[PDB]
């Protein structure tokens, strides 16, 4: 998320058992790190 | 120490003693005009 | 700013010697340097010009090959090796600072021969030296039979200054110069290194 | 050559030079603040 230039990543790593789709249940994403990037962003990718 | 800025730039070089007074805003000569010019609207410091 | 020349003296024809110009009061590496020749009682004849040792050295058309100019920025000195000297080169050599670097606001003799040293005197002649002989005359004293020019002549060792007229020496049949100071006389001949009080 | 001078001249930095000719190291801190979040702050005084 990008608020006030700040780029914040919330995250949570969960041990699961699944092969497709997203599991049921509820888990809140704890804040992980906030980055004072201050720049605008509109697009992204992934790395594999 | 009271203020905060987006970023700092340390511009490091070596000049002559008689030439240090050429690293002030609005100064003219052979270092200011020809080598390293500081704008008159300078927000920073010079450390020699 | 001062440029002091050394090495002016008696030279046998076809000889070799070295003018050394110690330059002080300015950043020696930033300004070009030059040597300028002045025959006794004649005009300024440019000798040579330099700015960097690895760069191009410029020489007068009459001295190409027999002269060599060089710098030493560590010693702040300008050197001139003159070899195979010819007769017309008997003269006074001035070491002149030729500024070539103009800055924005600082306007300074850019490309003008800015400051000239006292200049040494080189005599290219096989004739030997001879001590001056004073001949007192308005009081006066005649310094005859001294070789070579110049000789420093004064009244009362510089104490009496007003009215002291010195006329340039002459080249006599014997080749021996002569002046006279008119208003004791101090006659100091550096090449023969004699100080005479008459 | 003439009218073709090398643009850069060297500094003659000898230990015996007068102070006006001695090599002075100069660091210019240029401070920039803008819409990007102020990221370089000074030490935040903390009491007991």
């Amino acid at each position: 998320k990008n608020i006030d230039g700040y780029f914040k990543i919330y995250s949570k790593h969960t041990p699961i058992n699944l092969v497709r789709d997203l599991p049921q249940g509820f888990s809140a994403l704890e804040p992980l790190v906030d980055l004072p990037i201050g720049i605008n962003i509109t697009r992204f990718q992934t790395l594999l | 120490n009271d203020l905060c800025f987006t970023n700092v730039y340390a511009d490091s070089f070596v000049i002559r003693g008689d030439e240090v007074r050429q690293i002030a805003p609005g100064q003219t000569g052979k270092i200011a005009d020809y080598n390293y010019k500081l704008p008159d609207d300078f927000t920073g410091c010079v450390i020699a | 700013v001062q440029l002091l020349e050394s090495g002016g003296g008696l030279v046998q024809p076809g000889g070799s010697l070295r003018l050394s110009c110690a330059a002080s009061g300015f950043t020696f590496s930033d300004y070009a340097m030059s040597w300028v020749r002045q025959a006794p009682g004649k005009g300024l004849e440019w000798v040579s010009w330099i700015y960097s040792g690895s760069g191009n050295k410029y020489y007068a058309d009459s001295v190409k090959g027999r002269f060599t100019i060089s710098r030493d920025n560590s010693k702040n000195t300008l050197y001139l090796q003159m070899n195979s000297l010819r007769a017309e080169d008997t003269a006074v050599y001035y070491c002149a600072r030729f500024p070539i670097a103009r800055t924005s606001n600082s306007q300074s003799s850019y490309d003008g021969m800015d400051v000239w040293g006292q200049g040494t005197l080189v005599t290219v002649s096989s004739a030997s030296t001879k001590g001056p002989s004073v001949f007192p005359l308005a009081l006066g004293c005649l310094v005859k039979d001294y070789f070579p020019e110049p000789v420093t002549v004064s009244w009362n060792s510089g104490a009496l200054t007003s009215g002291v007229h010195t006329f340039p020496a002459v080249l006599q049949s014997s080749g021996l110069y002569s002046l006279s100071s008119v208003v004791t006389c101090n006659v100091d001949h550096k090449p023969s290194n004699t100080k005479v009080d008459k | 050559g003439f009218n073709c001078y090398f643009p850069l001249q060297s500094y003659g930095f000898q230990p015996t030079n007068g102070v006006g000719y001695q090599p002075y190291r100069v660091v210019v801190l240029s401070f920039e603040l803008l819409h990007a979040p102020a990221t370089v702050c000074g030490p935040k005084k903390s009491t007991n």
